[PDB]
């Protein structure tokens, strides 16, 4: 888990998670009271704040979130040279360009899943007093919950539940539109695409149920002749040999 | 490729001199569909868009969302994403990306859980083009089709870490003035009360134990008492209910505390976040002083 | 008599739904310039000890 | 050739007491774990100790 | 023979020149990646496309694959991203070359990896230990290559040959040497890092 802590305020006194509509506020200490571990303390020595929140009538735990301001060179830079370096993924489905584009981004990156939350345990198997404690809650996260393959989810024993038992995780589940990725290319930049002395040859013809291999090139059997000789004028066969001009 | 010369030998194909024909979109088009682009943000759904399966006539349904596509992903409300779009050929080639800016989303998840269904509502951007000569000039490219792409966030450039509950934190009287431990996890986990009624409940008959009891979720207030009217709370056996507030004219420290080292506090000024990825990613597990904002 | 030898307690709390503040009511517990609200110390992960 | 010295200002220290029998008295408290100078570098006048 | 900006003689060796005053310096962020325990050194190379390409003008000192509070178990594997911030190159090079020299116990057999063959004119990269094609060690020597004078050539099945070559090595005289050795005032100052 995550541990921090609030900051004193500026008089001396503690910061504590308000009070929703003003209620079950903090115990107040008497008069000329100081805390056993903080002799020189301020009057009070406590401060605790409010939230006008009207919707919540139950129960409850604050859900926060830890914020950063501040991020320089968030994917590399904002120039379309740092963009170049970027990998991109695919999302959403594809739609027709008719008068006007409207595409929407159906895959993004963030799950909304039930996590129960084992956050307690029994030291030893053996002991005496043992407290075993679950907070099971929806929440937002980047990994995929739901990947938790074992079947003590949601049960109202829960006595015998560890980490052992409880959270184990398949983490393939949480898999992105990896294999088929793209990137930005510049308009600018002068990659060649001629290639005057070279020769491609395509698969021979299975003659068979499938594609015509010759239509599908894939350059993967490329052949590069002399370059201080001269393009290739014309390709010929004479007699069961290709010969080059 | 535009081959110049060809033969054909024991049923294969021979291409020379050949020019890969490449198709790029030019950078003003490019800038011209960057400034064309009215781009926002919307609450969308699954096509089904009512999960009839959990219901509040259960003690526990596991909103499971394995069963659908993998659209169940949405956007975190205050992150950051370089956004973009592509464009299909009349083959299904699809053209490069025209980083179009870096958009803030702006809507969180909702899930309502009602009587019989719930409903979620899962955040998703959306990219609004109606320049009809930006759609003309992409048109007559040769495209037809277009697609969302998205860059999506590290965790080194992430504005959110996690996200998850907060737990009030307890603290022995003893330990805490001998600082061997300060604070320690609650083996019980804390929620605050929307409002004060127990309180009242917690006086003569009005409490039956079979609706549980709320744990000592206040600051100070020590986890235990003397009040048979709340007996049901006690925690700790060897616990007198001792207020962590004594007057500096009257007694030391040493010598309140004596009177039961064993007591216990809350402490919500010190808190222990529980999210799912510290428990799921290892990479958040190893934090050691990091500078983040609550 | 009766003596205790191993005793076990469990507890799932359920929270069936979230519900989120408005932008305006939203607690950041940094607000530069107020005196009270003051941050938070360096976060720190607890794994084993 | 003894060329410095080293700033002592604290040291962590415990202690652990595990007895075969029980106490003699019936209601003794047994072990009891005092303070001693698990305290912060800055107290460095209590070094060394 | 199809480019007019020939301005220096030594714009026609073998082996590229570096005009710019390169900075390089790279520094380790943590908490995202994925590196084995060791250390490791990151070494430079220009190389224009289809041409020529310079030695190793620059590598980074080492830098150590363990974790922000804690060194590294030897089987453990630690999520360390080392950022590169270039300044000031060589933008007359269509690429620049980065390496990683990764050992992972004493005087080891380094595993070099080809990390990325970035622009010439970005400004920063960060190298997570995913992505890198495994290159052999032996070839960090070969970068570049020799500098000779050869006398003939011939050119059959797209492969060059040269014959009755001199390798023209550079040295410095003794007096020179002596002279250096002489005028070098050498101090000890009392320095830190760049944080400090």
């Amino acid at each position: 888990h995550l541990v921090f802590a609030f900051n004193y305020t500026e008089s001396g006194k503690q910061l504590i998670l308000p009070m929703k509509n003003n209620n079950n506020g903090y115990l107040a200490p008497s008069a000329n009271s100081k805390p056993f571990w903080n002799p020189t303390a301020p009057e009070g020595a406590v401060y605790q704040d409010s939230i006008n929140f009207t919707n919540e009538n139950r129960a409850f735990f604050w859900l926060a979130e830890l914020y950063r301001d501040s991020v320089v060179n968030r994917f590399g830079g904002d120039t379309e040279e740092a963009i170049l370096n970027n990998t991109w993924l695919p999302s959403g489905d594809s739609v027709i360009i008719g008068d006007s584009i409207n595409i929407e981004y159906t895959e993004g990156d963030t799950y909304y899943q039930r996590y129960d939350c084992l956050r307690t345990f029994a030291y030893t198997n053996e002991d005496q007093n043992s407290i075993v404690d679950i907070v099971s809650f929806m929440c937002e996260s980047k990994v995929n919950i739901d990947g938790r393959y074992d079947k003590n989810r949601g049960q109202v024993n829960n006595l015998a539940v560890s980490p052992t038992n409880f959270n184990l995780f398949n983490p393939v589940y949480s898999q992105k539109n990896n294999f088929f990725t793209f990137r930005t290319i510049d308009y600018e930049r002068f990659s060649i695409n001629y290639f005057p002395n070279s020769i491609t040859v395509t698969k021979e013809k299975s003659l068979g149920e499938d594609i015509d291999t010759w239509t599908n090139i894939t350059l993967a059997t490329t052949l590069d002749l002399d370059g201080d000789k001269g393009e290739i004028v014309s390709l010929n066969t004479y007699n069961n040999e290709i010969f080059c001009f | 490729i535009a081959p110049y010369t060809m033969t054909q030998k024991d049923n294969t194909l021979f291409l020379g001199n050949y020019t890969l024909k490449r198709s790029l979109i030019s950078t003003e088009l490019k800038n011209q569909i960057k400034s064309d682009s009215i781009v926002t943000t919307i609450l969308g759904g699954l096509d089904d868009a009512i999960e009839s399966e959990w219901n509040v006539n259960t003690q526990y349904n596991s909103n499971y969302d394995l069963n659908y596509d993998s659209r169940i992903k949405g956007f975190q409300k205050g992150e950051i994403y370089r956004l973009g779009i592509q464009f299909q050929d009349n083959k299904g080639k699809w053209s490069e990306v025209v980083f179009i800016g870096d958009y803030e989303c702006t809507e969180r998840f909702k899930y309502t859980q009602y009587d019989t269904y719930g409903i979620t509502l899962i955040p998703r951007f959306k990219v609004v083009i109606s320049n009809s000569t930006t759609i003309q000039a992409i048109k007559n490219l040769g495209y037809i089709n277009a697609r969302g792409v998205v860059v999506f966030p590290t965790l080194e450039d992430r504005n959110i870490l996690c996200q998850g509950i907060l737990c009030p934190t307890v603290a022995n009287y003893k330990d805490r003035l001998d600082n061997s431990p300060f604070v320690q996890s609650s083996w019980f986990s804390r929620p605050k009360q929307a409002t004060e009624t127990w309180k009242t409940e917690y006086s003569g008959t009005n409490h039956l134990s079979e609706f549980g009891e709320v744990p000592y979720f206040q600051h100070n207030e020590p986890i235990g008492s003397a009040s048979l009217s709340e007996i049901t709370r006690w925690e700790i056996q060897t616990s007198l209910g001792l207020v962590p507030y004594y007057n500096p004219s009257t007694t030391n420290a040493k010598d309140f505390v004596d009177g039961s080292p064993s007591e216990f506090l809350v402490d919500e000024n010190i808190v222990t976040m529980h999210s799912p990825d510290v428990e799921f990613d290892d990479r958040l597990q190893n934090i050691t002083n990091g500078k983040f904002k609550l | 008599a009766a003596a205790l030898q191993r005793k076990i307690i469990s507890n799932l709390k359920f929270a069936s739904q979230n519900n989120y503040l408005p932008n305006q009511s939203v607690w950041e517990a940094e607000i530069s310039g107020d005196a009270n609200h003051t941050g938070i110390t360096p976060v720190n992960s607890w794994t084993e000890g | 050739r003894i060329i410095g010295t080293t700033h002592l200002t604290n040291t962590l220290s415990d202690i652990s007491v595990i007895t075969s029998t029980p106490t003699y008295g019936n209601y003794a408290t047994g072990f009891y774990k005092g303070k001693v100078a698990n305290m912060n570098i800055s107290t460095s006048y209590y070094g060394g100790r | 023979i199809t480019k007019d900006d020939y301005n220096n003689a030594d714009d026609f060796d073998f082996v590229g020149t570096i005009h710019t005053s390169s900075k390089i310096e790279v520094s380790k962020v943590n908490g995202s990646g994925a590196f084995g325990q060791g250390v490791i050194q990151y070494a430079f190379t220009y190389y224009n496309k289809y041409g020529k390409e310079t030695n190793i003008f620059r590598t980074s000192p080492l830098l150590y694959i363990a974790y922000s509070d804690r060194g590294a178990s030897p089987e453990e594997t630690v999520s360390c991203s080392f950022q590169i911030n270039f300044t000031e190159l060589d933008s007359s090079y269509d690429f620049i070359r980065v390496y990683s020299i990764h050992r992972t116990s004493i005087d080891a057999t380094p595993t070099v990896r080809k990390v990325a063959d970035l622009a010439t004119d970005t400004k920063l990269y960060v190298d997570t230990g995913t992505t890198g094609e495994i290159v052999d060690p032996t070839l960090l020597l070969y970068v570049g290559g020799e500098e000779i004078a050869p006398y003939t050539m011939t050119q059959k099945d797209n492969t060059l040959f040269l014959g009755n070559y001199t390798l023209k090595r550079s040295l410095i005289s003794t007096e020179l040497k002596n002279q250096i050795k002489s005028d070098s005032i050498v101090t000890t100052i009392l320095g830190g890092l760049d944080d400090a």
